[PDB]
């Protein structure tokens, strides 16, 4: 509703992994042909056409948009899993939270190795810009080292 | 499944062990190029000891 | 004369009937409605737009008429400078900055003021003297009472004495 | 052609799996069926006939979704296949499935329409040899050369230029062969849709008020399954048409080809079918076998297509990406290691393979100058770790020039491309195929051993060598004499 | 029935209720058990596809209310130690702190064989401890 009047919202899933999970229950009682999984044939497009919603419209329909933050869980740090590979597949990037991070003292615990943003520099401010272009050299230096 | 996260405990575990013995080869290569010197000033000392 | 969009589709370049409707508005967020309603019409803003939204920031008498917290006209004209100038590529002129300035000699943040002195310095070529004089007046006046900073900060505080709540 | 017309009633709707019922008799499968009834759709619905349940009664597949959808609903079938409109007229616009001008840019105003479906050319209509694609580039001209026909495996994904990449080749076929291009995006994000679609609009290999070099057919992700399945035959058909009957040699790009196959995954699970190993549909080889299939060079023209290969859980024995490395004749592989290091394209000349690399095909000396580059890079990777190890003075004479040489080959081997003139603000180069075997057996004897190693730093051809290796000079010798005034 | 008594001393009564369940898993596992005979196609692994739905029904009883406060202890077991099973996983979001034991641990002769790095609480704030 914001979108389509300009204005900018921002739409968190917490979380995705019960959604897939109610959907295969609904599916597997009707009698649906089960897929990888025991999930049904309709599982990534329902998560895409989920996902696909949030988009930044042109200045010609208001400029508004929709910032999507899908939440998955990953068990024992498998991101192997059909719906993680499929929600992977989809967003625009991922921030990966790892355990032994959060347990050392690394809070947020996120994962810059595994994370990234497809998006890129394009979505930073010019001062935001400016420093972490160097910030991200001196940290892959320092990994590098470490 | 289980058998599918030992496989991946496993490699992770060689993964650390690879790393450490990268680590290992450099500390000893270090060594051998900083005690490379000797190669220069040997072969002099021992001339009357023939 | 004609302009296109990032696709290549011509848009409205008659923006007046906007600003009047603009110059119609009394507290200053319903202005940015009427931004928002040009945009979805396929009318962008001219540098025209953003000068009367300015101009109606300044001159209106709150953001909304029910108090908002933390509200701060400054940031608002900031924000809207900063649109116009990364996300639509419009130059800010003289009068965009001289707005800014009055702003912040009307609101007593003579900080501000110096800030905005050296960016109209820097590339307006000059900034009124009138509004130096006020902001230099408000400086003075903030001196003479103590205030040039809040009290807190001078408060000598040793390494135990930091209470980080 | 005798069921134009012919009335069906809907029978059934689970999902985006449809039964039509036809008092006549089904029409033949992979007919077109449209939804009379919108009574309250915002969109057209269109339905593809997949099975024959009974004389009567026909399985079919929704391109759109199925919602408000009502038993007994009238359905009439198109009178064939799915059509999609083929032609001059196609360049520089977005289609989908249905090939309907989705960039609202005013009528198609196609003269012709071709069937989705169309049989593979027969063993009798293949070419009679092998023929080398001429890309203009000299990393992929000399090591990992195409064929006219073939099917190249786009490997790297995105942060190494691969949209890039694929604009230079757009570019250079329509420059030097004089065919066109057809981009096929399956299952592709529709923000990356937009991008890649401003991108050649801004590079001109999209001119709104000229004329363009390129068709862009899209399915997205957003579409249901029955649409990302055919989005790449209509984009195949759309190249076919160019192929024969204007005898050309057109480029088939597909984002990716591991998309297509998820695609007809889905599509299979959906009727119910047991899927086979892994979880993908029993009919996988089939499947990829009547799309690769219709990639081929004729005798009338020829489709060389680009598809960018995704491995899925980094498994490279994975029945997708093995099944679809049996149709490639070639594979580029993009690494971000060397786009780090300044080289462009980012390309790794010994991760990359092809074919025709033979004599049989190519010349015999293109044949022995790509093997010694290959020698020598592999030889400066030893030499690299053993002074690595042990360090540079370590080195024999030998292995000195070997290292010299290898390290020019490096340099030598970046290019910068016509696309992006605009913003890196410098000429591009396209090279002929003579050429560069020239400049490499050229540079591998060591006639140019004098020349400094940056004169080759993003360099097309040898002359362009030495025109920056004199400017390199005279800029020095300015410097100098400056330096020496003061 | 369990937590029906449990129910009625937390809101009759409105006094504060212990609940111990030992085994909350041997739930999850006759459901599964019925499940093939009721029609239903089983799930993945082999769990009827009302696993998690089942649960939380039963889960969402076990809370403390307006009127009274039940502290609930659950003994959860891991079949064959796999941890992402999805009985175990689906139990996880439905507490407020989890005790995993490790049979590693318990190897080597330390009980409780509690493995610290894969607990956690959610009164581990400053605010609600010292």
């Amino acid at each position: 509703y914001f979108m389509n009047r300009g204005r900018h919202c921002l739409c968190v899933y917490d979380d995705l992994s019960k959604q897939a999970v109610a959907y295969r229950q609904i599916s597997l009682l009707l009698r649906r042909p089960p897929g990888r999984e025991a999930y049904p044939g309709d599982v990534f497009y329902l998560h895409s056409r989920l996902l696909e919603r949030a988009a930044m419209l042109s200045p010609g329909k208001g400029g508004g948009s929709v910032t999507a933050l899908p939440i998955v869980e990953t068990l024992s740090n498998d991101v192997t899993a059909y719906i993680v590979t499929n929600v992977i597949s989809i967003t625009d990037g991922q921030i990966y939270l790892d355990t032994k991070l959060f347990t050392g003292g690394q809070r947020p615990a996120v994962n810059i190795g595994l994370s990234v943003s497809r998006v890129g520099s394009s979505a930073q401010n010019a001062a935001m810009k400016g420093v972490a272009g160097k910030l991200k050299g001196i940290l892959a230096e320092y990994r590098k080292l470490a | 499944s289980g058998k599918l996260r030992l496989y991946k405990e496993k490699l992770e575990g060689y993964n650390r062990f690879y790393s450490i013995v990268k680590t290992i080869k450099m500390v000893t290569l270090a060594k051998y190029r900083a005690a490379q010197g000797r190669i220069r000033t040997r072969d002099f000392s021992l001339r009357y000891t023939e | 004369a004609k302009k296109y969009d990032l696709f290549g589709y011509e848009v409205d370049t008659n923006t007046a009937p906007w600003i009047e409707k603009i110059k119609k508005c009394k507290y200053y967020d319903e202005a940015g409605e009427v931004l928002v309603n040009m945009n979805v019409s396929n009318c962008p803003p001219d540098i025209a737009t953003y000068n009367a939204t300015l101009q109606c920031i300044y001159q209106s008498p709150s953001k909304q008429s029910t108090p908002v917290d933390n509200e701060s006209k400054f940031c608002a004209m900031m924000d809207l400078l900063e649109e116009m100038q990364h996300r639509n590529r419009l130059k800010p002129n003289e009068e965009s900055w001289t707005w800014v300035m009055k702003e912040c000699v009307k609101s007593g943040q003579f900080r501000l003021g110096y800030c905005i002195q050296q960016v109209m310095e820097t590339e307006c070529k000059g900034c009124p003297a009138d509004l130096v004089k006020a902001n230099e007046a408000n400086a003075q006046k903030a001196k003479t009472e103590g205030k040039e900073h809040p009290g807190h900060l001078s408060q000598q505080a040793g390494l135990f004495d930091v209470k980080v709540e | 052609a005798d069921h134009k017309g012919r009335v069906g009633h809907v029978s059934q709707v689970i999902g985006a799996v449809v039964d039509v019922h036809f008092a006549d008799g089904v029409p033949p499968v992979l007919t077109a069926l449209d939804v009379v009834d919108k009574l309250g759709r915002d969109e057209p619905l269109t339905l593809e006939i997949v099975q024959h349940l009974d004389a009567h009664t026909g399985r079919c597949i929704a391109m759109q979704t199925t919602d408000l959808l009502k038993l007994k609903a009238k359905v009439v079938s198109t009178g064939g296949n799915i059509s999609v409109p083929v032609g001059r007229e196609t360049l520089g616009r977005i289609f989908n499935v249905l090939g309907d001008a989705i960039d609202q840019r005013g009528p198609v105003g196609e003269k012709l329409r071709m069937p989705i479906h169309a049989v593979a050319p027969k063993l009798a209509d293949q070419a009679a040899e092998d023929a080398v694609l001429t890309t203009g580039i000299k990393v992929i001209d000399l090591i990992l050369p195409y064929c006219k026909g073939g099917k190249i495996g786009l490997f790297g994904g995105a942060g190494v230029g691969k949209t890039v990449i694929i604009m230079e080749l757009i570019n250079n076929v329509a420059k030097g062969h004089g065919g066109f291009s057809v981009f096929a995006g399956v299952g592709e994000r529709t923000r990356e849709g937009t991008d890649l679609y401003l991108e050649m609009m801004q590079s001109k290999v999209i001119d709104l008020k000229g004329e363009s070099k390129c068709v862009l057919v899209y399915g997205q992700m957003n579409e249901p399954p029955g649409a990302r399945a055919r989005v790449a035959q209509s984009a195949l058909t759309m190249a076919e048409y160019f192929r024969d009957v204007e005898g050309q040699d057109v480029l088939l790009f597909i984002d990716n080809i591991f998309r297509f196959t998820q695609a007809n995954s889905e599509v299979s699970a959906l009727l119910g079918r047991i899927p086979a190993a892994v979880g993908y549909q029993p009919t996988l080889a089939e499947d990829l076998g009547q799309l690769q299939e219709r990639i081929t060079s004729t005798t009338k023209g020829s489709i060389t297509s680009v598809q960018a290969v995704y491995v899925p859980a980094d498994d490279i024995t994975d029945p997708a990406p093995a099944t679809t490395f049996s149709h490639l004749d070639a594979t580029t592989v993009l690494d971000r290691a060397v786009a780090e290091s300044g080289i462009y394209p980012a390309v790794n000349p010994l991760e990359c393979a092809s074919r025709i690399m033979d004599p049989d095909v190519i010349s015999v000396d293109h044949y022995n100058v790509a093997q010694d580059v290959v020698q020598m890079l592999t030889k400066y990777r030893e030499l690299q770790d053993i002074i690595a190890v042990l360090g540079i003075d370590e080195l024999s004479e030998e292995d000195k020039l070997i290292v010299d040489r290898a390290r020019k080959l490096v340099k030598f081997l970046s290019q910068p491309f016509q696309v992006a003139e605009v913003f890196t603000g410098m000429t591009g180069h396209y090279v002929q195929l003579d050429d560069t075997i020239d400049s490499f057996s050229g540079l591998l004897m060591g006639t140019y051993d004098q020349v400094p190693e940056m004169a080759f730093y993003m360099v097309g051809g040898i002359n362009s060598v030495l025109e920056k290796a004199k400017k390199m000079a005279e800029e020095a010798a300015e410097l100098e004499k400056m330096r020496r005034a003061r």
